[PDB]
This record gives structure tokens, C-alpha cells and sequence, in this order.
């Protein structure tokens, strides 16, 4: 600080989900107020993974990737030129991974 | 990622006055350059130091310590940018040195530690402490970068932390696996000081085979506060085969802290 | 708009971490993967670690690549801040970048 916004030429120029053996769920993040306005949130569809028959594996674990990543939200708001950089943790999909199992 | 305290941070020392500002992992040497940069830090190292927080609770922190090079550019360099990343998520931390004093002479070594890092257990990060200012476009690097491979709650020292606990490192359910009258199995273990539910997995195989001839996915609903560290036994009903008889137990708990994804523990049944 | 006044005090939304999570799924994962960095000076963030699944196919319960089944990466477009030059302004683009954040197994068409 004094704060350095900047000049920015904004030069910015669909599956797996559903057969996955860790399957996961979309949904839709709106905000007209950020810049991409349309995010899509990973869920991962069950605790387990899914086996060859379709029914969940009880003996692996379905776990979320997630990511920090970088949007632009409209500063002050509904400014159509100015904007403020901001990060965001998102579930970008889910991995099928096999438990850390003790013996006795 | 987090820093264990937000106490008053010194990276001040003899013959140096500074002060650690916080900083997004954006400097402002990178947004405007200058033309007289600073050279490289000289022996980056980090090691695995455990600490404290003011109100009790123990973490494993991250321990980096440098040293500056003997060139002129000392006179120069505005002070230093602490940054972790963990790999996984991509996620990045900073803490920044802002040297208010300048460092003119090189008669006794400049070092440099900072232990306010908390990293989690078997992660894998990416710490760097980058001179300040940052160098010009297409300029000599002036940084240094590590990889800093945590633990697992495995470790002797880990395993008594407050991540690893809270985890149940130090739970030791007594699994006990009895066989009873009648194609029947009664499974016994302790339960750990957490509300949330438990699972018991039982398969049976074949006598030196690793098919499954039976399967049973058996539910524990979350416990009362004062039910926990108490026993819970349930009886179990085998498939009727003879042959299948080798029977493997594992008990999966649901910690805050690793939900699905927490280890779980196993117990085997022998045949004749 | 072709050219935007970006205000760079990135403001931390990534705050809501009050639950306990995340571990290394790489070596764990039936669609393990290794870890590549993905460095450049001029942009901001300068590092970015992507993974590259390890097998075609997916590790099965003896250990051994299963071929019937398809390791496949997770894709993720980013957003990179891109320092110019000097020479040609802008000072600063803002680029759309992919990236593979990791590996899922997935049953084949
Ligand atoms: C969840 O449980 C863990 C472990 O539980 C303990 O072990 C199991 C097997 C059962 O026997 C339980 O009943 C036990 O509680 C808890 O972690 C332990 O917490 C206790 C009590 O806080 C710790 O015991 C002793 O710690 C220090 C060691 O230096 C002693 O000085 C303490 O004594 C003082 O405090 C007492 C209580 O305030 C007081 O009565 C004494 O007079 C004395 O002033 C204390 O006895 C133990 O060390 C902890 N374990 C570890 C390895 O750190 C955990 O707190 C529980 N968590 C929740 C959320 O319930
Ligand atoms: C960013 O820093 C402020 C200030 O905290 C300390 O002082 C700075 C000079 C620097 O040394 C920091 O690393 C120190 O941690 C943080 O604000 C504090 O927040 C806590 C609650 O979170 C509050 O109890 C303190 O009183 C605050 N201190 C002040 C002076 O405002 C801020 O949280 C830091 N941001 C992050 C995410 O770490
Ligand atoms: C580091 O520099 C600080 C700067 O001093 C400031 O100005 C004087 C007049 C006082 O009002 C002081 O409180 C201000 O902070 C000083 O604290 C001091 O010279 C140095 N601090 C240490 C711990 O050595």
C-alpha cells in the first residue's frame, strides 16, 4: 500500500463425472458479480467407490479433489471496468483411493 | 494452510531492524519492477519442528532457515518473501520480511529462520523464500525453492499432534472377533471420544483364496457423550458354506477430521 | 470489456477451513498420478502443480494395471495473470489456461 490496481487487456479466447468409479454431482455457483459468473462444484456422489456390477465398494474410499484458484469480482459492484482478484477453494472431481487399513 | 498464531510476528535482529507484514502472494516489486534486483538466497533448508498454540493444543510446523550471498547486492535487497504450496489443492500462503533498516556490510553472516508455518500430516509442500525486489522480465531468478514432505501420523512425534489425534492416532479400539454356536460372529472393540458414526466390514473367504464368498456392511449411528471410550459388541450371522470360513473384520471410523477417508482397522478369523 | 482495471490485493474467500481434511491421493488413488511444476516468472500464480495420470489403465486389488478400466485426468480452465513485456501495452492479460489437477478411473464406452 498506496494500492496498485492495474490495466488489465482481458484477452480470454464435459464428462467423466458419470463414469467414474468415484462418481460425482454438479453444481451450478452463479454470481453475476464475478467474473467467470458460472462455476461448477464437484460432489462426490457416495462415501464408497463403485465396483464392475454398480453397487458401491465398501472397501475404497470416493475423495474430492479440490483447488485455490482465481476469479474477478466486480469492484465497487455492478462496475462493468473495475474488478478486485480474489481466491477461491472449489471440488473440481473426485478420486477413488484405497484406505489406510491397521492389522492385529 | 495457516500460521500457528497471529501474535506479534519479529524478524528483526542485531544489526537489522525489520517487521513481518503479511502479504498476498502477489508482491508489488512483480507489478512494478525495478532495475537494481537483489541476488538468490544461499542454503535454503526446512525441517519438521512441532509447536505450541497460546491456548495448548500441539502442531507440526515448518522450519525454514537461509542465509544471504556475500555480493554487493545486499545493499539492495528490500527484504523477503516466505511462500508455502501445497500441492494438492494449489494452494498458496505468504508472509512477507519488510526490512526497514539496510544491510551495508557482510562482516558476520546474515541468516534467517521463520517457524510460524503449520503444515498437516503426509502432505507434501512447496516452500520458497523469494528475494525482494523480485527480479526484472527474463532477469536472474533470485529465489529459492524446496519440497517439504510431511509425515504420516505414522511418526513418533506425529502422532501425538493435534491433527493426528483428532484423527484418532492415539484410538486403540480392542477388536476382538470371536466365533460363536451357530454360523455366528460376535465383533467387539472400543469406541473412540468423537459423535459421529462407525461401520463394520466383514468378507469371508475361502482357506488360502481371495474371493469373496460373503459380505456384510454393518452400521454403528454416532454415540452419546457419555458412551464414549465404552464397548460396543454386536453379533454378526455368517453365510452358511463350508469352505468359507476365513473371516476379515475392519472397522471404519467417520472422524470430523477424515470422514470416509479415515484409517481404518482390521482383524482376521482363521478355520480348523 | 477489451481492456479492465483489475485491482491486484487479492482478497481471500479461501477462509472456511474450521473442519479437518485433505491428504496425498497420487499413490493412493486406483488412477495414481506424478507431480509436474508448471513454472513462469511473468505470471502470476509463478508455480502451478499439475499431475499426469501414471498407467492407461487403473491399479486393481492385486496391484496390478487393469486395462479394462481408463486412468483419465481431471481438467480444470484457469484463470493466469500474464505480465507484458515492456513493449506492446497492456502491462497485464488475463488468461484462460487448462490444467490437470489430477486422475479419475472411468469405465470405457
Ligand atoms: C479424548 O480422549 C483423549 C484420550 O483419552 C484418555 O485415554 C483413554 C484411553 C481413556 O482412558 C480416557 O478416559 C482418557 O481421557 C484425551 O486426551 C487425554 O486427555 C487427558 C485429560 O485432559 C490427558 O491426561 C493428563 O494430561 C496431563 C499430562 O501431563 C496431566 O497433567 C493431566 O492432569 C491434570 O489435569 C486433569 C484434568 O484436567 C486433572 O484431573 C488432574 O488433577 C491434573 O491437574 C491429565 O490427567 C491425556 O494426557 C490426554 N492424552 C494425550 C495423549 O494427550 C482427549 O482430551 C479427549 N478429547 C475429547 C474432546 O474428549
Ligand atoms: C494478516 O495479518 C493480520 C495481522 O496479524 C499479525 O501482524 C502482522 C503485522 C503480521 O506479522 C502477521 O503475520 C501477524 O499474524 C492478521 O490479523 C489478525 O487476526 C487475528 C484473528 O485472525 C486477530 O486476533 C489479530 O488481532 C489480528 N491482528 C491485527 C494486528 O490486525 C490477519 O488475520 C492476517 N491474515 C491471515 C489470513 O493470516
Ligand atoms: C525499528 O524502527 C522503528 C521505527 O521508529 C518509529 O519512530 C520512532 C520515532 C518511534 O515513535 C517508534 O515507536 C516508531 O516505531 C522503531 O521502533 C525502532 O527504531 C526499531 N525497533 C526495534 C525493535 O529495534
Amino acid at each position: 500500500n498506496f494500492p496498485r490496481t492495474v490495466m488489465v487487456n482481458l484477452n480470454i479466447h464435459s464428462d467423466y463425472y458419470d463414469r467414474s468409479t468415484s462418481p460425482w454431482n454438479l453444481h451450478r455457483n452463479e454470481d453475476p458479480e464475478r467474473y467467470p459468473s458460472v462455476i461448477w462444484e464437484a460432489k462426490c456422489r457416495h462415501l464408497g467407490c463403485i465396483n464392475a456390477d454398480g453397487n458401491v465398494d465398501y472397501h475404497m474410499n470416493s475423495v474430492p479433489i479440490q483447488q485455490e484458484i482465481l476469479v474477478l469480482r466486480r469492484e465497487p459492484p455492478h462496475s462493468p471496468n473495475s474488478f478486485r482478484l480474489e481466491k477461491i477453494l472449489v471440488s473440481v472431481g473426485c478420486t477413488c483411493v484405497t484406505p489406510i487399513v491397521h492389522h492385529v | 494452510l495457516r500460521l500457528l498464531d497471529h501474535r506479534a510476528l519479529v524478524c528483526s535482529q542485531p544489526g537489522l531492524n525489520c517487521t513481518v507484514k503479511n502479504s498476498t502472494c502477489l508482491d508489488d516489486s512483480w507489478i512494478h519492477p525495478r532495475n537494481l534486483t537483489p541476488s538468490s538466497p544461499k542454503d535454503l533448508q526446512i525441517q519438521l519442528h512441532f509447536a505450541h498454540t497460546q491456548q495448548g493444543d500441539l502442531f507440526p510446523v515448518a522450519h525454514i532457515e537461509w542465509t544471504l550471498q556475500t555480493d554487493a547486492s545486499i545493499l539492495y535487497l528490500e527484504g523477503a518473501e516466505l511462500s508455502v504450496l501445497q500441492l494438492n489443492t494449489n494452494e498458496r500462503l505468504c508472509v512477507r520480511f519488510e526490512f526497514l533498516s539496510k544491510l551495508r556490510h557482510h562482516h558476520r553472516r546474515w541468516r534467517f529462520t521463520f517457524s510460524h508455518f503449520v503444515v498437516d500430516p503426509d502432505q507434501e509442500y512447496e516452500v520458497t523464500v523469494h528475494h525482494l525486489p523480485k527480479p526484472i522480465p527474463d532477469g536472474d531468478p533470485n529465489h529459492q525453492s524446496k519440497n517439504f514432505l510431511v509425515p504420516d501420523c505414522e511418526h513418533a512425534r506425529m502422532k501425538v499432534t493435534t491433527p493426528c489425534m483428532s484423527s484418532g492416532s492415539l484410538w486403540d479400539p480392542d477388536i476382538t472377533v470371536e466365533t460363536l454356536e451357530a454360523h455366528q460372529l460376535r465383533v467387539s472393540f472400543t469406541l473412540w471420544n468423537e459423535s459421529t458414526h462407525y461401520q463394520i466390514l466383514l468378507t469371508s473367504f475361502p482357506h488360502m483364496e481371495n474371493h469373496s464368498c460373503f459380505e456384510h456392511m454393518h452400521h454403528i449411528p454416532a454415540p452419546r457423550p457419555e458412551e464414549f471410550h465404552q464397548r460396543s459388541d454386536v453379533t454378526l450371522t455368517l453365510r452358511n458354506l463350508k469352505g468359507c470360513c476365513r473371516h476379515q473384520v475392519q472397522i471404519q471410523p467417520f472422524f470430523s477430521s477424515c470422514l470416509n477417508d479415515c484409517l481404518r482397522h482390521s482383524a482376521t478369523v482363521s478355520c480348523p
